[PDB]
RNA sequence: UAAGGGCAGACGGUGGAUGCCUAGGCUCUCGGAGGCGAAGAAGGACGUGAUAAGCUGCGAAAAGCUGCGGGAAUCGGCACA
RNA sequence: UACCGUGAGGGAAAGGUGAAAAGAACCUCGAAAGAGGAGUGCAAUAGACCCUGAACCCGUCUGCCUACAAGCGGUAGGA
RNA sequence: UGAGGGUAGGGGUGAAAGGCUAAUCAAACUUGGAGAUAGCUCGUACUCCCCGAAAUGCAUUUAGGUGCAGCCUGUUGGAU
RNA sequence: AUUGACCGAUGGAGUGAGGGCAUGGGUGCUAAGGUCCAUGUCCGAGAGGAGAAGAAUCCGGACCACCGGCUAAGGUCCCG
RNA sequence: AUAGUAUAUCGGUAGGGGAGCAUUCCAGCGACGUAGAAGGGAAAAGGGCGACUUUUUCUGGAGUUUCUGGAAAAGCAAAUGUAGGUAUAAGUAACGAUAAAGGGGGCGAGAACCCCCCUCGCCGAAAGACCAAGGUUUCCUGAUCAACGCUAAUCGGAUCAGGGUUAGUCGGGGCCUAAGGAUAAGCCGAAUGGCGAUUCCGAUGGAAGAACCGGUUAAUAUUCCGGUACUGAUAC
RNA sequence: GUCUCAACCGCGAUCUCGGUGAAAUUGUAGUAUCGGUGAAGAUGCCGAUUACCCGCAACGGGACGAAAAGACCCCGUGAA
């Protein structure tokens, strides 16, 4: 017998080009363009994923440096004295703490101080 | 300038006609050929 | 001599920009009450600067 | 089974409330007479008809005939006789029919395609 | 450049338009007004209100410099006949361009051009 | 703000894919048969209709003529008016 | 077959309205092409290139953005 | 210079240029052998999972090919 | 001591254009991002981090997810 | 992967191995469909993972399908790959000899271009007139302007219909032969066949049979008509 | 007027408007500059610099611009 799949080799181009609806130009909607540039974001995204969590990071350092120098205190000083003394609170819950709540940030300024 | 087909219709029957497609084997074997295949014309004496 | 590459949508259509059909400069015919060109005869009426000019049959 | 009468049905009913003219198959460049479409695009009726007799595009005069044809279906939909100042174009569109094939001969033996292009044109007024 | 170069060459050779101006003119004198192109009627006002000041001086020397231009027995009849009569008096301007419209083949610009003493309605 | 442009949606144009379908193909099985022609063949030309380009049938007796067997209300081919 | 070749020879493209032509009398705008109606029909967005009617490509409208801005046009954040 | 004839493919014809032989000539065109052969170039389409090289030696009318070894992998039996 | 890394039989291969760096050398001019061998290593077939941007220099071998933590090379005036 | 949850391991080109999805058709057990099948648009949700699957709604208007097993014309992004369609360059090049046009009337919805008239310009050992070859109705007239005409067109060598070509002497043919061709008797030769007369065929040549001037139609004219001639047969 | 050494004139093309309307080429493009870097000569990488959005005319430095699977050169246990 003959067999041909019309509608599934069709199928599977049209469920990705709604994926890529939104670019500029023919990068929406011409197929061998539009394949093209999806494919190459997909490997953007697995590589933006892992650098996430670096540009997070980087910006609660940031505020927790600038909430301790209010309170006379640089960040490699601030953390060194938490460190030492067991404190066990991670940046995140530290910088939600001095944009926040700045007086609960203050209270363990004030214990390691 | 002078092109490669200049007609005269003496020429042409004397040349390619019906009566001398019949005067030799080689020439009626075309002749058997082209009423195999089924074609309209069979020699230019049928376009006249 | 030879394009690079054909131009996309957006391009052709910048070009475009000045692609326009000209406006007639149009008046009222005094007399007759109709359009006809600015500093032109009425086809209409014939008339012209209030005076016949082309009497037609 | 009923279902395409039903479909059917409300498509005719809401056609009543709609007044408009169509040019099919005109054989003519659509690029060209879209240029005149911009012009007449939102403007009253009486200043339009006006605007396309004395304009100098040639595709002009056959969208004069169907602005004509218009207002002659929008009284014929609303028992009327239309009064001045008060329809206007209201919505005004053009796009491109088929397209016939010639050859046009080029040096050397070469032969390149020419296209005698159609364009269809849609127009509404509105009071 | 053309700085002061004060004549239209009306895209044709000088024989070429000094042959159709001869008989544009000639036109006119016979028919009281013709139709033409706005920058044909332009260019035959220069030429042919000095001929028709020549019929101030009814001579033969008058005549002959009119022919030598017309070339038309015709035109000359009519041109010292009873053309030359109704403009004995007007100080110049004997002819009057008014504007009509534009001509479907080619869009060209189109007017009238007519004797001022042959056009009762406008006087 | 938008001369213009970008993206999304709605509704259309063009084009003729897809789904469904068949009037034509393809490969074979079983049985028969394996020629036509000087009594002019195969293949053609020209004709042939109330109307008649082209096909089909036919041959100046020219969409046809005569018998025999069958069959029973429509018929003057495709094919209309 | 059309078509190409002096000739031997080479050699295409092209299927589908509807159950039934019931294949759209008549009116309106137009010089008439084209349309808007009316009528037939289960359906006319089945109207003759007529079943369905995709893409590339082409319009109109609505929402948001855009005239100090510079790189494969996305990706991860974000008013 | 007109008309009509004649010479046909390793053949013709050539006041000789390998010129011309139907816009084709250091061997015309058409069909067939025929899907010639091409150690050469280009191309080879659904999914997820496990393992994972070589560009060395020898020989070769061999050197950008191939045969055997070396290095990978499946199954199976031994310990090494 | 060692996650087992070695061998035999038998089914299936690919490879037989290599390259950089360090060390020992020949050749060259103690030239070459040169060329020919040997021993390792990496690229080839290897992403991530530092070096402004660099196939093989320095650190380091990516099952997937995380808006958790500790470190390597290298850094801590601003762009960062 | 090993042991039966624990330990180890999970970057990869050539390449080896394992396990699956979709497509067409068949067998079996069975289902769905005008109270709406396939296909097409939109949306939502699923999958150790994925190839893919499911549901809802619009269009559509007659077929479709679960599971187990079976068989393949069983899956495209690139081959200066093929067909069909549609883009870009772009409203760009160009509209085919620089012999040239201007005005007034006309028919007409519509005129730079069509018809008539006046003027202008070009050829005139030709760009005028008559034949041959070749073409084959393009010739004249009415209707038509979709396509064709490198613009428009009321016009046309365009579409449709009707009409139009008249010979005793003209040109052929009937007669004759040239180059060459086909043959007879004969000769040669695997076959197919090759040669071969004073015979026949074959004009571009030779004929002892003979016509010229004029006029008439929208379209024929030594052909019809007028005038004036000529050449064969045949009967008295 | 070949030149020193060019100047001016006429028509056709050219430019603007009306009518008709192709082609070569084309992975997608919001396509600036300098030096560096680099398959060793950068619109597209790095660091700086400059730049409101969109046309038209005119000229050819670059896009190793288009055209044609380099004829030179070497290779094939190719061909004529
Ligand atoms: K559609
Ligand atoms: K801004
Ligand atoms: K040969
Ligand atoms: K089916
Ligand atoms: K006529
Ligand atoms: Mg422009
Ligand atoms: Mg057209
Ligand atoms: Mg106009
Ligand atoms: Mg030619
Ligand atoms: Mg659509
Ligand atoms: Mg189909
Ligand atoms: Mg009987
Ligand atoms: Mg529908
Ligand atoms: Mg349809
Ligand atoms: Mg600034
Ligand atoms: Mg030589
Ligand atoms: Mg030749
Ligand atoms: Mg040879
Ligand atoms: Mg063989
Ligand atoms: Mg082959
Ligand atoms: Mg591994
Ligand atoms: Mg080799
Ligand atoms: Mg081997
Ligand atoms: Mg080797
Ligand atoms: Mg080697
Ligand atoms: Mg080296
Ligand atoms: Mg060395
Ligand atoms: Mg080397
Ligand atoms: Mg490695
Ligand atoms: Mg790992
Ligand atoms: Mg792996
Ligand atoms: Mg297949
Ligand atoms: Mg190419
Ligand atoms: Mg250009
Ligand atoms: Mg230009
Ligand atoms: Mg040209
Ligand atoms: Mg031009
Ligand atoms: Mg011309
Ligand atoms: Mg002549
Ligand atoms: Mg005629
Ligand atoms: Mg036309
Ligand atoms: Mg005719
Ligand atoms: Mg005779
Ligand atoms: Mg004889
Ligand atoms: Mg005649
Ligand atoms: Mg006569
Ligand atoms: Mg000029
Ligand atoms: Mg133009
Ligand atoms: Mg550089
Ligand atoms: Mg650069
Ligand atoms: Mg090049
Ligand atoms: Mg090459
Ligand atoms: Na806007
Ligand atoms: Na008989
Ligand atoms: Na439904
Ligand atoms: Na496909
Ligand atoms: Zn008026």
């Amino acid at each position: 017998p003959r067999s041909v799949n019309h509608v599934a080799s069709r199928a599977k181009r049209k469920r990705i080009l709604k994926l890529t609806r939104g670019y500029f130009g023919a990068r929406k909607n011409v197929w061998t363009v539009a394949k093209n540039t999806w494919e190459k974001g997909l490997t953007y995204a697995y590589r933006d994923r892992k650098s996430k969590k670096r540009n997070f990071r980087a910006l609660w350092i940031q505020r927790i440096n600038a909430a301790a120098r209010l309170e006379g205190m640089s960040y490699s000083r601030l953390m060194g004295a938490l460190h030492a003394n067991g404190i066990e609170i991670n940046r995140k819950v530290l910088a939600d703490l001095a944009m926040n709540h700045p007086e609960a940030f203050r209270a363990i300024v004030a214990k390691v101080k | 300038m002078k092109r490669t087909y200049q007609p005269s219709n003496r020429k042409r029957l004397n040349k390619h006609g019906f009566r001398s497609r019949m005067a030799t084997a080689n020439g009626r074997r075309v002749l058997a050929a082209r009423r195999a295949k089924g074609r309209a014309k069979l020699t230019v004496s049928d376009e006249f | 001599a030879h394009p690079k590459r054909r131009q996309s949508k957006t391009r052709t259509a910048k070009r475009r920009t000045h692609d326009k059909a000209v406006m007639p400069t149009l008046a009222k015919c005094p007399n007759c009450g109709a359009w006809h060109i600015y500093h032109t005869v009425c086809g209409d009426c014939g008339y012209y600067r209030g005076k016949l000019a082309i009497e037609k049959e | 089974g009923a279902r395409k009468h039903n479909s059917a049905e409300a498509r005719k009913e809401a056609l009543k409330q709609m007044y408009f003219a169509k040019l099919r198959n005109v054989p003519t460049s659509p690029r060209k007479m879209r240029l005149v479409a911009d012009m007449i695009r939102g403007m009253e009726v009486n200043r339009a008809l006006g605007v396309l007799k004395f304009s100098n595009k040639e595709a002009s005069a056959r969208v004069e005939k169907l602005l004509r044809s218009a207002v002659a279906n929008w009284e014929e939909k609303n028992e009327r006789k239309a009064e001045e100042g008060e329809l206007f174009v209201s919505r005004i569109c053009v796009d491109g029919a088929s397209t016939l094939k010639r050859l046009r001969p080029a040096p050397q033996g070469r032969g390149y395609r020419i296209r005698k292009r159609s364009n269809h044109v849609t127009i509404y007024v509105d009071t | 450049m053309r700085h002061n170069k004060k004549f239209n060459h009306l895209g044709r050779k000088a024989a070429h338009r000094k042959a159709m101006l001869s008989n544009m003119a000639a036109s006119l004198i016979l028919h009281k007004r013709i139709f033409t192109t706005v920058a044909k009627a332009k260019a035959l006002r220069i030429y042919v209100e000095p001929l028709l000041t020549k019929t101030k001086e009814d001579t033969t020397h008058s005549r002959r410099i009119a022919f030598s231009y017309l070339q038309n027995k015709y035109a000359l009849k009519e041109l010292f006949g009873d053309v030359a009569a109704k403009i004995a008096d007007r100080p110049g301007g004997y002819t009057r361009i008014l504007k009509t419209g534009y001509r479907l083949g080619d869009n060209a610009a189109m007017c009238f051009i007519e004797l001022v003493d042959y056009n009762e309605n406008m006087l």
